[PDB]
């Protein structure tokens, strides 16, 4: 029950028949029934900051006057 | 076209309406409008009380006065509304309650006055105490002022009476009364009443907590902190004053665990 | 047993590791999440929020509400600066304790564009034009409008839109800068000047404050997690 | 068999687009912070820009990555003395918390609420204390989690160390630091880093003493204690040991951002102490 | 050998672990099960069985058969309580040694609805109405029928169906409560009052007992296994 | 001869391209011939409590009188 | 599931082709090195050759293979003394660099720029120093990476060793040498082995002191420090320890070849010292 | 746990190993490469570049610019050598500090063909023919043109193409030679002679220099990585 | 997610039903998400030395005069 | 090769259903513990 995922490669070795290029993957297998035992996957999501940067009721159009 | 505008708003809840002609839009905290507790997040199983227009309406608290010496004001919610009509009664008759709010802060002046109030709504606004010999010692009575609220100070003054300690908060203004710098309070939902621009602040607050519902009598979910970011000034007068008025409406409030009424020790 | 051979690293505890480990409370009945408002997914979301700059750290104003107020007045035009600040967001004392600065002090490297927004808090009857400037590093830091005007700048006209934003575009030799004062990765100079002068009618305050705010743009990032010097525990 | 793997934390940030001169009624630079909003500008709104293919990402400042480190939250002392000592063999009891130290506490307190699985790692060190040449054999330690309500040990060797139901770790000195994981165990839907309230409502009809409780405290955060002992019997040469506990919050979510702690911590609440309230240093307004 | 690298946790013995281990008696001929009546699959099945409450723990009745008997009489109506008990099922002395209480003392957290059933043991000729009440916490604990009547309650009419059940619905701020006395997770107040009065004809006992029982409902659960304080071994 | 089973996930990391969401499984392989050597699977069943709570010969209908 | 694997480093070099006598205007042997080019000849251009199937390859002189070795870059000293000492317990602080030793430095300096992931391996040794018979229990070491800007420890036991965010290795004495990897962490697109410049422009309008900086230095290479301590408390018998740090540059690319260092190194720049400038020995022009 | 059995080699640190190890900076945002000119993929590329030979290491010329200059003159024909050098590219003092020699001192073994190119630096009016020779080992080293002329050689005519290359073909008993002076793997003798003589007209310098260069051919390789004796660190 | 690659065999054992001949492969599985954690593959490329040996603007034809 | 996996121990307990006022001959609250149930 292996999970195979890709690595985001930073420094690439001089190689494209083994390392740097042809997508380098890594493998994870969970050994425990409790998910709290799992390592962190770090495959995380981002979001728009608007709930903090623009919490105003009427939409902000930046080219327009904020007050109108 | 018709002349609708950011600056001109009408708010109506229950039998009450607010108008404003110098608004600066309005804020919905964290983008979340208030809501009733969904079945998938529910927890007490008894059928809740939902007072609707009896409690979800604008209540105006006692007005305060802004002067050149004001350091700032604070209130806690639901505490500031504990004695407000049927909202207060439903709160004290039930073990549990939840509620969101529309907070409308009012402060007008003139085109020749200047000054700016930061109006911040803070989830879990824990404030620092007055003691350097005991921590977490502010009493229930001093932590809960009701509608009169409390004030910030520019100076920390430790209580040295160890015989009969005052047990109250000593909230320093530039430390947001809680040990963090006031310049960063803008990461909380807020507006600024800058007198040349606007005469009010409107904050719509969802119920926020680590639980779906909780004890309103034990726990305040939100704090309202109002501090002068720029001091009041006027023409060349040495002692100008202008009033600040708070009007707050509960929204989507619901209650569980009905019994006899809570009669709290408040003094 | 399967023949195995231990490699270097065996039995060490690297505090940044990421391994599985046995659960001390198996089959625990975990309480489910509820949808709490205000979830954050990345620290840079907090860096994109405007927070207020303690510009005036004079001996009597520092650590008081007055440190946030930049005082202006209707005095005759001068080409001398209202304020001068270095673009060192994690280490200049005016920027390092803003929300942007305090997050940058948990990282070694920063990169991207920033923006400064100023709010005029005088009366509605007060008018004026100011010049906000960013001079990328390598020359004499601007102390006169003549020099500041040659760099990146916005001329702000005070009026019904109360506030004005100057963007500090990412202009850097390195791909990331250090979060400490460092010449090689220095960022340059922020300054504000009177463009015309503040003018008020009679019966109006002749002195007033502006407030400034800083926040990151959407191209801003940080890296190399590190401890901050902004908290300690003595003994 | 094999599973193989929408904006992610490691995606590249947006490119800069080329933009030229402008003269119009569009006014990005002017704004009004009274509204409570931050002006969403990028450089092409106020200067001329070239095209740039952006490769940087925010991968290391995701919540998970900001917290992906073990931090020391306590040091527990235990010993194993001679049997002839007037002093009792020392076992340690620690009420579990991240508030006895300051670094992890400050990072978590950028937020009001959080949810996470907890990884605890234990580093154990020992030493002789009496300038003697006597020796000791390799020690085994018992780290017992005593959850609220379970009997706390009163002696290093009483019946509670039987641990029939509490989880215990028996750690052998000199081996790899011990490590366990715990699920999100809060009695709420998230851990509360701040609780603006009390655990008791004081009632009018009751004495003040009976209705009193500490501000900001609740069993929201009572997680019980760790009890630690040297399992080996008394030895003629005394050995003292320390167990350092490291906490890493993994699989973490957080809510409601806060200004970070700016003056020194002073107890488990938000209180501050006189003489520590001046975080900012002197700098003149027109000095770079 | 296969290159391997030991991680933290290596060689520890966690008493809650769940690993394989070699068998000391390989190929043992195990005796098969037979279908013994009474198999149990979950401890909460035992918690759903009614067991009797030691309500009267007075100095002379505690630790005797009399502790289970709540005495009533045909005295004139009063609004004063027959009994008062706190909803702390693992730690109030009247509930903690019931089967529900003794299972809850092996766990740290409890949640769900409970139910109290009372059995009238007077003569067939005795009649009466009683009020059984549950008041969720946060107000003055009921000491008069007037207050108890405002909370959750059942008015019990004594008659051919000998017994009456009041359900204590799960009403709680937290998603689980602690199994110790704790204010934050306090559960409220159980009380019983005379609604009218016990009435008997002549030649009939004027005093009699009721017995009470507690059990969990089907929505009840516990978690975080722990040792109990209800047994010890001194030296 | 691997057994792959699913975990009941409690706290979910910010991830649905690796952790929290797309069912997280774990793997078990038994290394010994004796089943007594096996770990516990914890995949256990529940049952109705009726043999203890309602052991009466004639069925209990709760809305009805128990004695009739 | 299973992935299975244009001139590669292990390919055979070109065969020698047979070539015979020649008499013509083709003139491979004559050339002009003024052009800046090297004459690309092979033996069949100037002698008669047979056919040879070449099997040799340059596999071991690829950049990766030339550098595929851990090299010692520093030795850090720490100790754990009695608590009665007048002298403070020694913890070590080392500014990370490959320039404190000479062998790896000379190999990297065949090139101007490089990119690589870094593998660090740590060998730890300890000994007694006072001719005493007292003993010590097995030591645990904390190796903390303190990146530029983070608080450097001032005492072996101050708060910085909490490491909530710095990475730390807790190494147990007597176990396999510790090892970690680090990505390419440069603030540039490649590490600069040589920087012909300054970190400050001296301005006319400023004092010379204010505009001064070292030649060839820049934060291009400031990587912070390693701080190392013995975690165990003071022991009555003093033990001294050494941590040897080995660096292997893996996944490496390099650019712009240079003549190798021919006289002894003299500090972190290219400076040389009087008395070391004569690398060549005596040999007569017409002596084999 | 999976039954395993440690083999020899367990826990050692071989400095030439090639294993995985945990990252101390997980999710670091790595700066991407740019296309820097001059990338090198193999050390033998550097060995194929011509570098200049310090031929004249006399006591007064060694360690000065004069060591690179081989002086010729228009003297009458002689059969005596202009220079004599041993084909020991990593250990003869004239070759060991050339780029080829300094790379060969990081390896134990070398193999393949080499080439020597000479540049005439006299005036344009100077003419001459020289004989460049390679004698594979095993006989008396050539000290007269008569013997040198019997081995591999190029007769160089000086003229508009300023330079001349002699290829030293790989001629060896072993498949690789040692990079130290060693008789078993000795490489033979390089020498240069006057074929006719240098001739100049009047008003022309009668003495002038030639410069020599060495580089590897495309069939050249090295192996068995080793430390060099060309750098040290005393104490 | 295994990578299987071939070895370049130097000394061959007397075997072609197991070792020396029928291409001997080896297996690599990456255990870590960060590619900096990976071993080196050593599957590297070579290039022509011309950017250093012949950096002249007009192409060198070795049989021809370099100067013409 | 790979095996991949009726009320189980980790199943959620029953939902609470909404219920309103009642006035009838149904008598859940009255019972008789003499029966042993
Ligand atoms: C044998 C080792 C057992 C370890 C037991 C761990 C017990 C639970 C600890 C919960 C840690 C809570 C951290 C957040 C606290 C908060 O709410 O402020
Ligand atoms: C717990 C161990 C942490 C190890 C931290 C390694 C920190 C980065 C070191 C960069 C090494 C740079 C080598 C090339 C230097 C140069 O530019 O000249
Ligand atoms: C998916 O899990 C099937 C593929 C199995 C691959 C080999 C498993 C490696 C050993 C895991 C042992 C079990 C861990 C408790
Ligand atoms: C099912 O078992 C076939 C799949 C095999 C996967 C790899 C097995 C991992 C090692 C188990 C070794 C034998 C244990 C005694
Ligand atoms: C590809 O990875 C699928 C084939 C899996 C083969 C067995 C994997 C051996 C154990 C790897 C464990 C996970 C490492 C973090």
């Amino acid at each position: 029950g292996a999970q195979v995922s890709s690595q985001k490669v930073g420094a690439h070795e001089n190689s494209n028949r083994a390392y740097g290029g042809s997508t380098i993957n890594y493998t994870t297998i969970n050994y425990y029934r409790d998910s709290a035992s799992n390592a962190a996957s770090k495959q995380d999501f981002s979001q728009d900051p608007s709930k903090f940067t623009e919490p105003i009721k009427d939409v902000l159009i930046k080219t327009a006057p904020m007050l109108n | 076209a018709c002349g609708y505008s950011d600056r001109v708003l009408q708010l109506t809840l229950g039998n009450s309406t607010i108008t404003t002609q110098e608004a600066a839009n309005s804020v919905v905290a964290y983008g979340r409008w208030p809501e009733y507790l969904r079945d998938s997040e529910a927890n007490p199983v008894d059928q809740p009380t939902e007072p609707d227009v009896a409690a979800c309406r604008f209540y105006t608290l006692d007005t305060v006065s802004w002067t050149k010496e004001s350091r700032g004001w604070w209130w806690k919610l639901p505490d500031a509304l504990r004695d407000m009509g049927l909202f207060g009664q439903n709160m004290y008759y039930h073990y549990l309650g939840r509620s969101g709010y529309t907070v409308h802060v009012q402060c007008n002046a003139s085109k020749f006055h200047q000054g700016a109030l930061g109006v911040f709504a803070v989830p879990e606004m824990c404030l620092a105490g007055d003691s350097n010999t005991t921590t977490m010692h502010t009493s229930y009575q001093n932590a809960n002022p009701g509608e009169k609220g409390g004030t910030f100070t520019g100076t920390f003054t430790p209580d040295n009476n160890q015989t009969s300690p005052a047990r109250r908060f000593c909230p320093v203004d530039y430390l947001l009364g809680n040990g963090t710098l006031l310049g960063n309070a803008f990461v909380f939902p807020h507006q600024i009443i800058n007198l040349r621009t606007n005469n009010c602040a409107t904050l719509v607050l969802p119920y926020v907590n680590s639980l779906s519902i909780d004890s309103m009598v034990k726990h305040n979910n939100w704090g309202i902190a109002i501090l002068p970011l720029a001091p009041l000034n006027f023409a060349s007068e040495s002692s100008p004053e202008i009033p600040i008025t708070l009007t707050i409406a509960p929204m989507c409030c619901e209650f569980n665990g009905l019994r006899n009424i809570t009669l709290p020790r408040l003094q | 047993g399967l023949p195995v051979m231990n490699t270097p690293g065996s039995n060490q505890y690297l505090t940044a590791d990421n391994f599985q480990s046995p659960c001390a409370l198996p089959e625990f009945d975990v309480t489910p999440p509820i949808d709490i408002p205000g979830e954050v997914k990345n620290m840079m979301e907090l860096a994109e929020i405007d927070t207020m700059i303690p510009f005036d750290l004079s001996a009597t104003k520092k650590n008081t509400m007055e440190m946030y107020r930049v005082r202006l007045s209707d005095k005759p035009h001068t080409d001398d600066p209202i304020l001068c600040l270095s673009l060192s967001p994690a280490s200049d004392p005016r920027l390092s304790h803003t929300m942007l600065g305090e997050i940058l002090n948990y990282y070694t490297h920063w990169a991207g564009s920033l923006k400064f927004t100023f709010l005029f808090c005088g009366s509605m009857m007060a008018t004026g034009k100011l010049l906000v400037s960013y001079a990328p590093p390598g020359a004499d830091p601007p102390k006169k409008r003549k020099e500041a005007m040659l760099g990146t700048h916005v001329i702000w006209d005070i009026g019904l839109q109360s506030s004005c934003t100057m963007v500090v575009p990412w202009i850097s030799n390195t791909t990331y800068r250090q979060t400490i004062d460092d010449s090689f990765t220095e960022g340059g100079y922020i300054s504000v000047f009177y463009q015309t002068r503040i003018v008020v009618p009679l019966s109006t305050p002749r002195e007033m404050d502006i407030l400034g705010f800083v926040s990151a743009c959407n191209d801003f990032s940080v890296r190399l997690l590190r401890d901050t010097t902004h908290i300690e525990q003595k003994a | 068999g094999s599973s193989s793997t929408a904006a992610t934390s490691r995606d590249a940030l947006p490119n800069t687009e080329a933009s030229g001169p402008t003269h119009s009624k569009e006014i990005p630079a002017l704004t009004a912070v009274e509204t409570g909003a931050t002006n969403p500008l990028v450089p092409s709104d106020t200067v001329q820009t070239r095209h740039v293919v952006q490769h940087r990402s925010r991968s290391e400042s995701s919540i998970e990555s900001f917290f992906a480190r073990g931090a020391c939250v306590t040091i527990m002392t235990v010993d194993n003395p001679a049997s002839t000592t007037n002093k009792d063999k020392l076992f340690a009891v620690w009420k579990i918390t991240y508030k006895d130290t300051v670094q992890l506490r400050r990072k978590l307190e950028f937020f009001t609420y959080s949810r996470f699985d907890m990884e605890l790692t234990f580093v154990v060190t020992a030493n002789f204390t009496e300038t003697n040449n006597g020796h000791a054999l390799n020690q085994v330690y018992q780290i017992m989690y005593v959850p609220p309500g379970a009997p706390v040990p009163e002696k290093w060797d009483d019946y509670t160390w039987q641990t029939s139901s509490n989880p215990s770790i028996f750690y052998t000195y000199g081996t790899a630091p011990a490590r366990i994981s715990v699920p999100y165990v809060g009695i709420s839907n998230a851990y509360s880093h701040f609780y603006d309230g009390f655990s008791k409502v004081p009632l009018k009809d009751q004495s003040a003493a009976l209705g009193d409780s500490l501000y900001g405290a609740a069993s929201l955060n009572d997680f019980g204690i760790l009890a630690v002992r040297v399992v080996n019997d008394h030895n003629p040469t005394k050995v003292t040991s320390k167990i350092r506990v490291y906490l890493k919050p993994k699989h973490i979510r957080v809510w409601c951002p806060r200004p970070p702690r700016a003056v020194a911590y002073y107890g488990p609440g938000v209180d501050y102490k006189d003489g520590t309230l001046t975080p900012l240093s002197t700098k003149d307004l027109t000095t770079y």
